[PDB]
């Protein structure tokens, strides 16, 4: 048997954590910017989180920050998308979203921006 | 001790809610087409409060475009889920809304009312999934209430006004509803005959077969007369799944809310209940323990509660967390999923 | 906007090698004797019980968790597996005691299902 809809409302649960602060032990640090999520969730969803969450040294780290000319918008929009699977591109950030995402090594991401 | 107005405000949705003062309606046996929204499972009847949280693209699309234009859409009274087919319906008007965005979940939280019946030619489905119905418009004491001064004062009521009914009527269904609320209080009731039939049609315990017959009818003393009948003939409740089993009695339900002994609430995922109140249940089992996060009676804490015979969801607790609150235990069940027995 | 329908499926794909590997599981259900261990984040995503337990902050920080001795051990195991990869295992053998466990997990869709194969 498979649920249809599992999948889904499991990352909608998780949202509901996330919107709620319970259980978050991450804040990641953008333009000078914070977001608290989960380590789990961020390196189920990018490259760059898997490797420094798999990294033995880097993954009892609370705090994480990118590269400081990330551009904030760009990151939350990105981490949204992780949280729901739904990406809202728009003609004004589309250029930088690619570059946060290929900044994140999320490869999917970078090729759908590459066609529009 | 508990107030009585508070859960007829809905203050779960939010406390924040843009509100519209206006009133449309149509010009009768006129002929106009309206928009039904995907999917609402009630017969919605006028002066009903209905709360709505809607997710869909098209939906919010499409509300938001109501809201800008008309502020009105179209229930219809199915009277079979299955077949999607129904010939009578309800305009509700949006009174009340908000738009509502969650770290990239978008949801619309709405509250409507309705305003007129209609019967419905036929329904076309344009291509962005909505569906427009074409459909014609249906045209529609002593002042303390002493026994005996109420009984030779109706009786002299009786010889003058016939010495050659409404009121009468009304007061007949009045003494039924105050003997379900004994601190019902008259100026609630509307004096004006269609409101106060609508209200009671409402407040009904019944099922939906019921609701349409009773909502195709077009004079308020032929409604009053069959909401007379039926209320003189309900007997209790009964789990829908179980087809005889006693979860309540007639005379156990009691008013807690304005709107009266039912009511139309919604869920954190957009279903719409009606829940009746009692402060008795029978043949149910508590799963859980109490929470009281989006409760529908604030103070008080609900607990699911399943027909323990039949394993089908039924109702809920609401036991109250502070120790001077009158009534201290009482019970929610939805009427969705209880049929009357007689 | 646009949708990426699969996703989810990916995300839990990853949570699940994880689980495989015991990568930053932090919490162990001791159920029939026997241990499972996971995160808490997904299961309090996926049953009402672990959602009660973890949201209360007395027992939040609890790592080993008991829960009723008498729920099939099989039964719990499959539904984890189901957590973690959207796929219910269900047999004849079991179905009544896998059940029996979502009921006590307070796992509405999972009991849905249950009934909905049930009734069939
Ligand atoms: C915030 N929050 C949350 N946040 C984060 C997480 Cl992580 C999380 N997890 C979770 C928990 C428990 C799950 C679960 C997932 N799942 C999904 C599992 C899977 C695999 C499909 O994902 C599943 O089945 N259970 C049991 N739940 C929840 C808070 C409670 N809340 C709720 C509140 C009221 C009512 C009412 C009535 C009652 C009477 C009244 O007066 N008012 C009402 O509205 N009815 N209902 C239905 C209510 C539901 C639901 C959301
Ligand atoms: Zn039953």
């Amino acid at each position: 048997i498979q649920f249809t809809r599992h999948a889904s409302d499991v990352l909608l649960n998780l949202n509901r954590l996330r919107s709620r602060d319970i259980l978050t032990d991450v804040v990641i640090v953008v333009s000078r910017e914070q977001f608290r999520a989960h380590k789990t969730v961020l390196m189920a969803c990018s490259g760059l989180f898997y490797s420094i969450f798999t990294d033995q040294l880097k993954c009892n780290l609370s705090v994480i920050n990118l590269d400081p000319e990330i551009n904030p918008e760009g990151f939350c929009i990105l981490l949204d998308f992780m949280y729901t699977s739904r990406l809202n591109l728009r003609e004004g950030n589309i250029m930088a979203v690619m570059a946060t995402a290929m900044y994140l090594q999320m490869e999917h991401v970078v090729d759908t921006c590459r066609k529009f | 001790n508990f107030d009585t107005s508070l859960p007829t405000s809905h203050t779960y949705l939010g406390a924040d809610m843009e509100e519209f003062h206006g009133r449309t309606l149509h010009d009768d046996d006129s002929c106009q087409v309206i928009p039904v929204l995907p999917q609402v499972m009630m017969i919605l009847i006028p002066g009903q409060t209905l709360p709505l949280q809607l997710f869909h693209p098209q939906e919010v699309s499409m509300v938001r475009n109501l809201i800008q234009k008309d502020r009105t859409f179209a229930v219809l009274a199915y009277s079979n889920v299955q077949e999607r087919e129904a010939q009578f319906g309800t305009t509700a008007e949006i009174y009340a809304y908000r738009e509502e965005q969650d770290f990239g979940i978008e949801i619309v939280k709405v509250k409507a009312i309705g305003r007129q019946r209609f019967k419905v030619l036929e329904l076309r489905t344009q291509s962005d999934g909505i569906q427009q119905a074409k459909v014609q418009i249906l045209p529609e004491k002593p002042v303390s209430r002493e026994d005996q001064c109420s009984y030779k004062w109706w009786q002299k009521y009786q010889k003058r006004k016939f010495h050659c009914d409404a009121e009468t009527l009304m007061d007949r269904i009045k003494k039924q509803l105050r003997e379900w609320d004994e601190n019902l209080k008259d100026d609630s009731l509307p004096s004006n005959p269609i409101d106060f039939s609508y209200r009671v049609a409402a407040c009904l315990p019944i099922d939906d077969v019921l609701r349409i017959q009773l909502l195709k009818i077009g004079s308020a003393i032929q409604r009053l007369r069959c909401e007379l009948d039926i209320m003189n003939k309900c007997t209790s409740l009964c789990c829908k799944q179980c087809q005889e089993t006693e979860i309540t009695t007639k005379n156990e339900i009691f008013s807690l809310s304005l709107c009266g002994p039912m009511a139309a609430y919604v869920n954190p995922h957009g279903y719409v209940h009606e829940t009746l109140t009692v402060y008795k249940a029978c043949n149910l089992n508590l799963i859980g323990r109490p929470s009281t996060e989006h409760s529908w009676f604030p103070g008080y804490a609900w607990t699911v509660a399943q027909c323990k015979i039949c394993a089908s969801h039924i109702g809920w607790k609401f036991t109250a967390t502070k120790k001077d609150m009158s009534p201290q235990k009482f019970w929610g069940l939805t009427r969705s999923a209880l049929l009357p027995t007689i």
